């Protein structure tokens, strides 16, 4: 059939095949007046023309280099490659998409270094005294999970500038803390004491030396502390073979950028380390705080996840700082600061158990959408992130890329990272849109009417305007006009009342505002939805008036988005189960739920309704729907046989469960506000002793037949 | 949109100084215009940083300026056994400068205050001052309002209750009109923030030399507070003054604390006596919202409304999920008290890292349009991250999301140009308004002059058809006659102080789509198809018409019949002359495009009358207020009379609505083609019919309008439509109203749980069991007069087999039960049991206003009486509670439609560690009695039969 590729082409092989991204070119001489050169592979098949001369590029995904997937990580940590494929090369014909698929794995035991960075306000002091020996059960615990081990301590307190300093009296400047009879350091910014080193003896050598200083205002400016211990790679010295953990502990609020004013300081943070021998930050009373976009920024080059480990009256702050820095995780830490190792030891395996990607190095021209593939064969569509893994565990990500004609650089390169990991894989993006023909040249050929014209890939363009089918008409002359070759159904303007009938064809005129094109000066440009001072919402390219959507988008506007990512619950369900995801938002099916996930849902049954199955197969190895396997499939809650019935539990309440031997099953579910969901439940549960009339009348029908014989042997006396 | 980035003027301080850090514009009495500008850290007499203020007067090649003198030395003075000391090191005087009337006002908000006696004293903090100047009569004097004489230990012993050592006074400063200073102090009552007012004349009236410490007896401050939210909310970065409540005594002052409510942002609307008219809060987390205020009337109303800053924002973007780019919101003040609700308008920007919206600076009429314009800086913007200056213009609605201009930085890196902008003023006295830009980084000061704006208006004239058979006209030079028709353009410029002699090039062009030897028509005089003249319409108010005439060629030297001729007008301005240097800006209609044709199919008459028909309809008739209101128009147009000619169809919009899409039944491959604008007020949306429409051509058109919010238009809206034909006959069709009604509806929805849904009892203070109410207004509308009952069985007593402890409501709604509930004070077969029956308790909520989306939630807790769940306790039991509420009436104009009702039950059932009820031994005895006799009549059988 006609298709498109016959139709809005049919001028050279360059834009014949920059039409749509199915088109074929016969090169090879042949009839022309099939109107060849121009359609679906399958005409030209049927047409013949396919003597090795054939055009009809199509899209590759070869791959460069790629190895498999370790099992262990102990030593020789320079292969580990825990993300293939790590290097594959696409070549994208024009306005034409191609996918191709990668698999992430954390690979069981892998080098871990932690550096803490521990605030020394007064408010501190005692926590200082809870950490003096925290090295080597540190070590000890962590030993479980990794086998190379190494261990760092930092300090922060403020900028050293007034108002934030005790300026008079002149004793205060070395003794603060004069008024309650005490003594203290000088306040400073960031002190590095002791460098990562798998010594684990030096930490505990190197805190109670350390003592604690005081200011005035109540934020703290930890933020200088986080960006110059990332940024300071050497300094401090970061491992590239090893997952990175900064421990943040705090307990007062934290400053932000623009906050220098009051100090007088006005200049920009910038990232450049300013940490010398002298082990202090030089440049804190002629720096500004860094912003969060900063600071983002700087801490995902070097692949460093945080920890808020801070007290619960700020644990909502830093929450709410939390969702904004990808790679964080936040934890309350006690008054005195003894819970630093269970919540440290939890918070690598939360950290863990977490896997995105981010894209790096793209160029505007192209763009990405992704599909994810958790545990077991489901897949979300438009995700780029699985929750709910483990370690040794592998996930699969589908990747399609989508280009918008061909730039002129024929050479581009990205990266797709997963959080806070050194393997990456690297896509190299070539662009073909040129036919190989093309290399024929002969600008000047016999057959172009004598040497007047060019000749490409069987068509000869000539001239400004000679475009005859044998370079001919010329453009003045063809003066005589002939009929049922320049308009469509006769019966409607020439052209569309938009080009000129010339040479036997319409020739499209009017250049402005973009380029007209069609074999009747139908398709063009500038002809398409308006969103926002831009065109086809400003995404994907309108062609022939069509708002032909982009990657991520789908719409008549193409306005509406496709990946799901902001409409992900912490549940590991979409918008919490409760509803449907459309254009980036929740709708809730089911009624009296709200939010942006559709999880705030007051008026909800329990949560032990749905939780009769789940409980089924941990007490009894057996109930009905077992074929679904809803053992393990959906609840993640952890089933544990304990009598104690006495746990104070805030969050936690009372519910039951009806089993087919009409005994209540009493068992409390507990949803911890670290989202570790545990269930307590009852084993053997007392049924009451019903049945005691079996006994009865089997004791009447023994004295039943206790008498009938009697009566016999009386009848047998008698 | 008119300022010129070529010549500009260069303003250059001493070296490392921060030059233009703050800067104003000040008007003496002779009405000349000078710059004041304040360099915090200029170097002082004793060889350290101490600032100072610069008075440029005007000068258009700029240059060094003078340095207004203060006082630089510390003073002490010893008053009874105190000491009092002033140290100005590093005090960064002129970090924020004003002027009004004959005033210069330039503070130091880093100068440090102290007072001795014998040990204890009252520490050296940053109190801040500022100096008033009269440079006219060389008055100097100062203001201090947070210097006190109170040592430490007393704010030790009172818990830092007003402790006013940390103000920081100074940091945003403004002068009202009336002549009240005013000062902000972020830094006040321990990181709390307040302002400080004064009288300009009760100051200079009021200060002695050698009194460091005074009270001004006019002076006011504003008050404490204890609410966490406002704990390090810096409130006072930045101060602006306003008309808001409506009264022309009164003014209102908008306060900025960019980290109020754990770093979110707001800004707060207060009266002259410091209460709170209103607050708007931030978007995101660390956004800094509430850097920059600006009170400005976009919109020309009369009514000021609100421009803020966030330069800290962050995006969304595909490469990363957050960019910090910064925003700008504006909020435009509504008729009326009513309360400023979402943004007005969001403007964010582009680079990355760029901090915009850090400046927003009014500049009055830049343009002279009748609507004020705006410029927002960006100090480190652009794709060379040194800094750009956007200037939006204002209109009807508000502002125009698209930059008008965008001015660069010709400073280098690190010059933090837009740091300060300043505008609203005429230096030139050119009758516009000028700006200038501050860069500390590299210590310049740039002035931008703003240009004369000239408005140009053209038009063109000519014969709607030609008929080659009529020849009148006769070629130059020769006796051949041809066909001729007069073509006339009138080009008419208008303005402000536009320069008197001013010339305009106008280029006509006929048949402008065809090749120049292809053209049809030329023009009699010269046989070319283009001409250009020179106009000079210098003082020539009235619009300038020429005429001129052209003729078709002859029948054979073309073919072409049916496309029609096109003629084009260009006006532009005269090549650059010597020294460049554009006098003036042209904008408006400089290119107008004007079609003909010859005539066929016309009759004998030789002249088209065509006769045109339009009929339409309007689905989805229903229109819910604060709804996203999809309208459908179908459209039928019918053409009985002849072809019309550039056949279009116009259809005039109500103020709310808007144009989305639109389809043609007929025909698949005729790609319709419509076009939306504002033509004066309403958005008129054109769709081509066609250029000489066939004979008997029917077309429907189905389009979709999306009506926004409307609370003013009334009963019902009005669509106009009507067909516009350049045909000289009938050049309309018939005016077709559509008249839409407008109701208001609203559904509230009642939803009841009970927790725990299943309890078991086994066998003092019981199992807790709580039920739970909720009211959402899923609806559209809005709810007035929401009234609830709840009714639950039992009175509260021992008897009551439920007892209830507590009662918690949540969402503003007030509630009161009957009977009193929890009489003593508590330091703590299914049977139906339901209010209808058992004894009834009824708690009464009431709620005067219910907003959209907003949700009511009433939860009552109980636990089961164990004395009465003791007795008969092998009986099952399911408790009930129901609901019952409705509203009384809605907040709109339009009365329909009473509604809604709610009826809510929730149930709850108990069970027992199994039920000790008599197991049904009836049926077993039954069948054995049944067994017993059937043995006994089949024995007695064969006994008596033997
Ligand atoms: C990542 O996630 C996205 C989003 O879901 C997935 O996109 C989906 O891919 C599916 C498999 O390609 C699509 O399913 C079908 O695939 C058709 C193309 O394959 C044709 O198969 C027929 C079978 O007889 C062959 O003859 C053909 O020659 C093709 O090979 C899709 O075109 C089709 O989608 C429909 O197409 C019709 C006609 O074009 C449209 O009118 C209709 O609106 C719809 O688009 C069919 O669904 C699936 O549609 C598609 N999801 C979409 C388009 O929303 C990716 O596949 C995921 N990535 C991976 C690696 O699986
Ligand atoms: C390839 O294209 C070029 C233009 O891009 C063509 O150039 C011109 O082509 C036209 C074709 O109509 C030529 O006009 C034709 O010429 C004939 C022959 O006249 C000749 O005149 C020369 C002197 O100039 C004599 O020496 C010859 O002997 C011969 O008599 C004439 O009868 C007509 O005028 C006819 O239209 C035109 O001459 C030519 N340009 C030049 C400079 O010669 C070119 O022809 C074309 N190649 C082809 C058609 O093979
Ligand atoms: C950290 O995150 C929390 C949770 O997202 C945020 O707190 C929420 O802030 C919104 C502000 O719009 C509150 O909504 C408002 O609540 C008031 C009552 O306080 C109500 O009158 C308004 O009509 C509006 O609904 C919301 O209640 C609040 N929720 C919680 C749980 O605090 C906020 O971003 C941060 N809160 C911190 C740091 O405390
Ligand atoms: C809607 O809400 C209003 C509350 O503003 C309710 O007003 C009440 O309406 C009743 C009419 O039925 C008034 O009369 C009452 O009737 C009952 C019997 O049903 C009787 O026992 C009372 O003594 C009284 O006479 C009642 O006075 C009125 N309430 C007040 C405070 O004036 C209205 O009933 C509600 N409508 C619906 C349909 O729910
Ligand atoms: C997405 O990628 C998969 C895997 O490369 C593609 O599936 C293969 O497609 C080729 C070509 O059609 C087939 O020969 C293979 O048999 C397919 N394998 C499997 C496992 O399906 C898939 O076609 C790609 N989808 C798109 C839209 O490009
Ligand atoms: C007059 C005498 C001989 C009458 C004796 C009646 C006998 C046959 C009755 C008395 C009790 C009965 C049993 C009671 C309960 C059960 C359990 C049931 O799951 C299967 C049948 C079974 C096992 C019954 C079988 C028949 C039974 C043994
Ligand atoms: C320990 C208990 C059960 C013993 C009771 C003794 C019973 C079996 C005795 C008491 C009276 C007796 C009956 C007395 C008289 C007669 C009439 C005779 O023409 C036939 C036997 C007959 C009908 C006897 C049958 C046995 C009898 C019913
Ligand atoms: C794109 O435009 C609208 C208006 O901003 C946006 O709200 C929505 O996501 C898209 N439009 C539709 C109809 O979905
Ligand atoms: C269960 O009931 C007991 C009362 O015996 C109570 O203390 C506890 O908080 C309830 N919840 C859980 C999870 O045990
Ligand atoms: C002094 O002024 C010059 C002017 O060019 C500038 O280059 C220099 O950085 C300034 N500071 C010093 C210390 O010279
Ligand atoms: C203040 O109100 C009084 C009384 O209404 C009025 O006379 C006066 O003009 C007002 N002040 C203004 C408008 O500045
Ligand atoms: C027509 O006017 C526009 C400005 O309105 C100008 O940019 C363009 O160059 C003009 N056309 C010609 C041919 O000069
Ligand atoms: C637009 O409406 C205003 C109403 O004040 C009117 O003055 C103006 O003439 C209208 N515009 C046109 C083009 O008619
Ligand atoms: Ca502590
Ligand atoms: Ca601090
Ligand atoms: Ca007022
Ligand atoms: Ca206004
Ligand atoms: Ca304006
Ligand atoms: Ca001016
Ligand atoms: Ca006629
Ligand atoms: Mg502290």
């Amino acid at each position: 059939g006609p298709n498109i590729c016959t139709t809005r082409g049919v001028s050279s092989c360059q834009q014949c095949l920059a039409v749509s991204p199915m088109c074929a070119w016969c090169s090879d001489e042949a009839l022309p007046l099939g109107s060849p050169r121009c359609d679906l592979k399958e005409n030209l098949l049927k047409d013949n023309c396919a003597p090795e001369s054939i055009e009809f590029p199509v899209s590759e995904a070869r791959v460069l280099e790629d190895r498999p997937l370790s099992d262990k990580g102990s030593g020789d940590s320079s292969q580990v490659t825990q993300v293939s494929p790590q290097r594959i090369a696409l070549r994208l014909r024009p306005d034409d998409s191609k996918n191709f698929s990668i698999q992430v794995r954390q690979v069981e035991d892998y080098p871990v270094d932690i550096y803490y960075l521990m605030d020394l306000s007064y408010s501190m002091k005692d926590d200082l005294w809870s950490i003096q020996n925290l090295g080597t059960k540190l070590a000890t615990q962590m030993r479980k999970l990794t086998s190379n081990l190494r261990i760092g301590f930092g300090a922060f307190v403020d900028k050293p500038v007034s108002p934030y300093m005790y300026i008079s009296p002149p004793e205060a400047l070395e003794n603060p803390c004069y008024d309650m009879k005490t003594t203290c350091l000088p306040m400073f910014g960031y002190k590095h004491v002791l460098t990562l080193t798998d010594q684990v003896t030096r930490f505990n050598e190197e805190v109670k030396k350390q003592s604690v200083s005081r200011n005035r205002d109540a934020p703290e400016g930890g933020f200088d502390a986080i960006m110059q211990a990332t940024v300071c790679d050497e300094k401090i010295g970061w491992r590239n073979d090893a997952s990175h953990l900064l421990v943040f502990t705090t307990d007062a609020k934290t400053h932000i950028a623009l906050d220098g004013r009051l100090a007088g300081i006005v200049q920009p943070n910038d990232g450049q380390c300013h940490v010398g021998s002298d082990n202090h930050y030089s440049a804190s009373t002629t720096m500004d705080y860094p912003s969060l976009g900063l600071m983002t920024e700087k801490l995902s080059q070097k692949n460093i996840n945080l920890i808020f480990a801070v007290t619960e009256n700020v644990v909502n702050l830093y929450q709410n700082y939390s969702e904004l820095i990808p790679g964080t995780t936040v934890g309350v830490l006690s008054m005195d600061s003894s819970n630093v190792l269970q919540l440290i030891v939890d918070a690598y395996g939360k950290i863990r158990s977490k896997v995105e990607l981010e894209v790096r190095d793209l160029p505007e021209e192209l763009s990405l959408s992704f599909n994810a593939t958790c545990l077991n064969n489901e897949v979300i569509p438009g995700l780029k992130s699985c929750m709910g893994l483990k370690i040794g565990d592998t996930v699969s990500f589908s990747i399609e890329a989508k280009v918008r004609g061909c730039p002129q650089e024929k050479e581009k390169s990205f990266t797709i990272k997963p959080v806070g990991f050194k393997d990456s894989l690297i896509v190299q993006v070539t662009f073909d849109c040129d036919c190989a023909c093309q290399a024929q040249a002969e600008p000047n050929s016999h057959r172009c009417n004598n040497g007047n014209g060019t000749f490409e890939c069987g068509v000869c363009r000539c001239g400004p305007g000679w475009l005859g089918s044998q370079c001919e008409c010329s453009e003045e002359d063809y003066r005589p006009s002939q009929q049922d070759e320049c308009s469509p159904r006769e019966g409607q303007p020439v052209c569309s009342q938009r080009g000129e009938c010339l040479c036997g064809q319409c020739v499209c005129h009017s250049s402005d505002f973009g380029k007209i094109t069609g074999k009747y000066c139908e398709c063009d440009d500038f002809s398409c939805v308006r969103y926002k001072g831009e065109m086809c919402s400003g995404h994907g390219q309108c062609s022939c008036g069509d708002c032909l959507c982009d990657s991520d988008w789908t719409g008549y506007y193409c306005n509406c988005t496709t990946r799901t990512d902001t409409c992900m619950s912490s549940n590991g369900l979409l918008c919490s189960g409760r509803g449907k995801c459309e254009c980036g938002s929740c709708v809730c099916i089911q009624p009296g739920s709200y939010g942006d996930t559709c999880e705030k849902c007051p008026t909800c049954p329990d949560a032990c309704t749905f939780k009769k199955e789940c409980v089924e197969c941990k007490k009894f190895d057996r109930g009905a729907l077992h074929d679904e396997n809803t053992c393990n499939r959906y609840c993640r809650d952890e089933i544990e046989s304990v009598k104690e019935l006495k746990d104070t539990g805030k969050d936690a309440v009372n519910c039951t469960y009806k089993n087919e031997d009409d005994c209540v099953v009493r068992f409390q579910y507990y949803e911890d506000s670290s989202g570790k969901s545990i269930l307590y439940v009852v084993e053997e549960p007392e049924c009451p002793k019903g049945p005691d009339i079996l006994v009865v009348l089997l004791s009447v029908m023994g004295a039943i037949l206790l008498i009938g014989l009697a009566a016999l042997l009386i009848w047998k006396l008698l | 949109l008119n300022l010129d980035p070529v010549q500009l003027t260069f303003y250059a301080g001493p070296n490392g100084s921060q030059f233009g850090f703050s800067l104003d514009f000040h008007k003496d009495s002779h009405g000349r215009v000078a710059i004041v500008v304040g360099a915090p850290r200029t170097l002082g007499p004793s060889q350290e940083e101490t600032g100072g203020v610069f008075l440029c007067p005007w000068r258009a090649e700029g240059g060094q300026c003078p340095s207004l003198l203060f006082d630089l030395r510390d003073e002490t003075r010893n008053v009874g056994s105190q000491t009092l000391q002033t140290f100005k090191a590093r005090q960064g005087l002129g970090a924020s400068v004003v002027s009004w009337s004959d005033v210069i006002v330039a503070c130091a908000p880093w100068q440090h205050w102290n007072v001795l006696e014998k040990t204890e004293e009252a520490e050296k903090t940053p109190v801040g001052s500022c100096f008033l100047a009269q440079p006219e009569s060389g008055r100097r004097a100062e203001y201090s309002p947070c210097r006190g004489n109170t040592l430490s230990r007393i704010y030790v012993e009172n818990d830092f209750s007003w402790d006013k050592r940390y103000c920081e006074a100074g940091f945003s400063s403004v002068v009202t009109q009336a002549g009240e200073l005013v000062l902000g102090a972020p830094g006040g009552y321990y990181f709390l923030g307040l302002l400080a007012q004064a009288p300009v004349a009760d100051i200079f009236s009021s200060y002695r030399p050698g009194i460091l410490l005074w009270h001004v007896s006019s002076q006011s401050l504003s008050f404490d507070s204890s609410n966490p939210e406002y704990f390090d909310g810096y409130w006072g970065y930045s101060v602006a003054v306003g008309e808001f409540d409506g009264d022309l005594n009164t003014t209102e002052y908008v306060v900025g604390a960019p980290t109020w409510s754990w770093t979110l942002g707001a800004v707060e609307i207060l009266d002259s006596y410091y209460q709170r008219l209103h607050r708007l809060r931030g978007e995101q987390m660390a956004s800094y919202f509430g850097h920059s205020v600006a009170v400005t009337d976009v919109n020309g109303d009369g009514r000021h409304d609100l421009l803020v800053g966030a330069p800290l924002y962050m995006e969304s973007r595909a490469d990363r999920k957050l960019a910090e780019v910064g925003r700008v919101y504006l909020f435009l003040q509504p008729r009326g008290p009513h309360a400023l609700g979402a943004p007005s308008l969001l403007l964010t920007g582009t680079q990355l890292y760029g901090r915009f919206g850090s400046a927003i600076a009014p500049l009055g009429d830049l343009d002279r349009d009748g609507y004020n314009d705006i410029a927002v800086a960006a100090p480190y913007g652009g794709p060379s991250g040194r800094g750009q200056v956007l200037v939006f213009l204002g209109q009807s609605e508000g502002l125009r999301s698209r930059p008008s201009q965008v001015l660069d930085s010709p400073f280098p890196t690190g010059s933090a140009f837009g740091f300060s902008l300043r505008g609203a003023v005429d230096i030139d006295d050119n009758g516009y308004p000028d700006l200038i830009v501050g860069a500390y980084g590299a210590n310049q000061v740039a002035v931008y002059r703003a240009q004369p704006v000239v408005k140009a208006s053209v038009q063109l004239l000519v014969q709607d058809s030609l008929n080659p058979a009529v020849k009148s006209c006769v070629l130059p030079q020769t006796k051949t006659p041809v066909s001729c028709f007069n073509i006339q353009m009138c080009v008419g410029a208008t303005g402000h102080n536009i320069p008197q002699k001013l010339s305009l090039n106008a280029e006509l062009q006929l048949d402008r789509q065809k090749p120049r030897q292809g053209r049809r028509v030329l023009l009699l005089g010269s046989q070319q198809a283009g001409t250009t003249l020179n106009l000079d319409l210098g003082g020539k108010h009235s619009p300038i018409c020429h005429t001129t005439m052209a003729f078709l060629r002859d029948e054979a030297d073309f073919r072409d019949k049916l496309s029609p001729i096109v003629l084009s007008l260009n006006v532009s301005l005269p090549p650059t002359e010597a020294g460049m240097a554009p006098a003036v800006v042209l904008h408006g209609d400089t290119h107008v495009q004007e079609q003909t044709r010859i005539v066929l199919d016309c009759g004998e008459d030789d002249v088209c009358v065509p006769q045109l028909q339009l009929t339409a309809s309007v689905t989805g008739s229903p229109l819910l207020v604060g709804a996203d209101n999809v309208l459908e128009l179908q459209m039928d147009a019918a053409n009985e009379g002849e072809g019309a000619y550039e056949a279009e169809l116009a259809v005039h919009l109500p103020q709310g609505a808007h144009y989305m899409r639109a389809l043609s039944n007929v025909e698949g491959f005729e790609r319709l083609i419509c076009n939306q604008k504002k033509e004066n007020e309403t958005r008129v949306v054109l769709c081509e019919l066609g250029n000489p429409m066939k004979k008997n051509a029917q077309i429907g058109i189905a389009m979709l309008v999306s009506v926004g919010n409307l609370e003013e238009a009334g009963e019902s809206v009005s669509f106009q439509l009507q067909i516009r034909s350049k045909n000289s006959q009938n050049p309309n069709s018939k005016i077709v109203l559509l008249d839409v009604p407008v109701r208001a509806e609203a559904q509230v929805e009642l939803r009841g749980n009970s927790f725990p849904a299943s309890l078991v009892v086994a066998a003092s203070w019981g199992p807790k069991v709580e039920h739970t109410y909720e009211l959402h207004n899923n609806g559209p509308g809005t709810v007035n007069g929401l009234h609830l009952s709840i009714h639950l069985p039992g009175q509260s007593q021992p008897s009551d087999l439920l007892y209830i402890l507590d009662i918690q409501p949540q969402g503003g709604l007030q509630c009161f039960p009957q009977p009193p509930v929890n009489p003593l004070k508590v330091d703590w077969d299914p049977v139906l049991v339901s209010c209808d029956s058992a004894p009834c308790t009824v708690v009464q909520c009431d709620l005067q206003e219910m907003a959209r989306g907003q949700r009511a939630m009433v939860t009552v807790l109980a636990f089961l009486w164990l004395p009465s769940l003791y007795q008969r306790p092998l009986d099952q039991f399911v408790l009930q509670s129901h609901a019952w509420f409705n509203v009384s009436s809605l907040p709109y104009a339009v009365p329909p439609l009473s509604l809604p009702r709610g009826e809510a039950q929730v149930w709850t059932q108990l069970l027992r560690a199994l039920e000790e009820r008599a197991i049904p031994i009836w049926w077993v005895l039954v069948g054995v009695l049944g067994g017993l006799l059937l043995l006994t009549i089949l024995v007695l059988a064969m006994w008596k039969v033997g």
